[PDB]
């Protein structure tokens, strides 16, 4: 999971 | 927005759609290319091809279970492109590149046409 | 194999499937959550959820145009998860995280359950 | 396009  | 994103989600979705295709689950159309028949999901075809997008947004053609391609279309070229649609992988070879490019131009798959043009220009 | 790969293909496919959903094109099921109705593509639901995969591989349920979820399922939690299925983006907030995790456990969306557990453990 |  990432900060888009 | 303040959303988080799962990097592998799109790839995992496509992998599962290809698993459904391989098991013939919820396929709703057969694409006829000369004597050869290819089963697929209309939504995936539309998502990958400008030609299928046009066909299945048409109020009459959206309900067809069989689509016949132009007799000039090569079944091997179509098979390679259908595999690309469901995997992101293109089996581009010296012996098939002309048939692949011609099929991609007909199907309106701009990124495939671009890589075929570049590979031909190099040789 | 000796294939080449187009990096953005899976993301572009998912983006187009979401465009079809937003225009209600080729949607083939309505998911009923309490009073709320959500239209979607069965193949996308199966590709993202262990629960929908089980439902639509069933020889009787595969033909249903309406699926009613357990009355304990929160419509907002479902909406956030349906958006994630079609975009890879999860709108996870303090006010919705419990409803999102419970809905993801019911839908069998393992990666969403994992990030909810981690975010709850941090707080 | 890449070599996967
Ligand atoms: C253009 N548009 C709004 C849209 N919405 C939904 C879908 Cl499924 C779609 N697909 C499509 C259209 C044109 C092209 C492609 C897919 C691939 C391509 O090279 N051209 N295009
Ligand atoms: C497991 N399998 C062969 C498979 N083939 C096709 C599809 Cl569409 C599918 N989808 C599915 C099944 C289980 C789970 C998911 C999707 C997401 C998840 O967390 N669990 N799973
Ligand atoms: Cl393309
Ligand atoms: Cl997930």
């Amino acid at each position: 999971w990432v900060i888009p | 927005d303040s959303c988080i994103q799962f990097t592998r989600h799109a790839s995992d979705v496509l992998l599962n759609l290809n698993r459904l295709r391989s098991r013939d689950i919820l396929t709703d159309v057969v694409i006829v290319v000369s004597r050869e028949q290819f089963r697929a999901h209309k939504t995936v075809l539309m998502a990958c091809s400008g030609l299928f997008y046009s066909i299945f947004t048409d109020q009459l053609k959206c309900n067809l279970s069989v689509i016949n391609l132009d007799p000039e279309i090569n079944p091997e070229g179509f098979c390679i492109l259908l595999d690309f649609m469901y995997t992101s992988r293109l089996n581009l070879r010296e012996g098939n590149i002309m048939a692949v490019m011609a099929t991609a131009m007909y199907l309106q798959m701009e990124h495939v046409v671009d890589t075929c043009r570049k590979f031909i220009k190099a040789s």
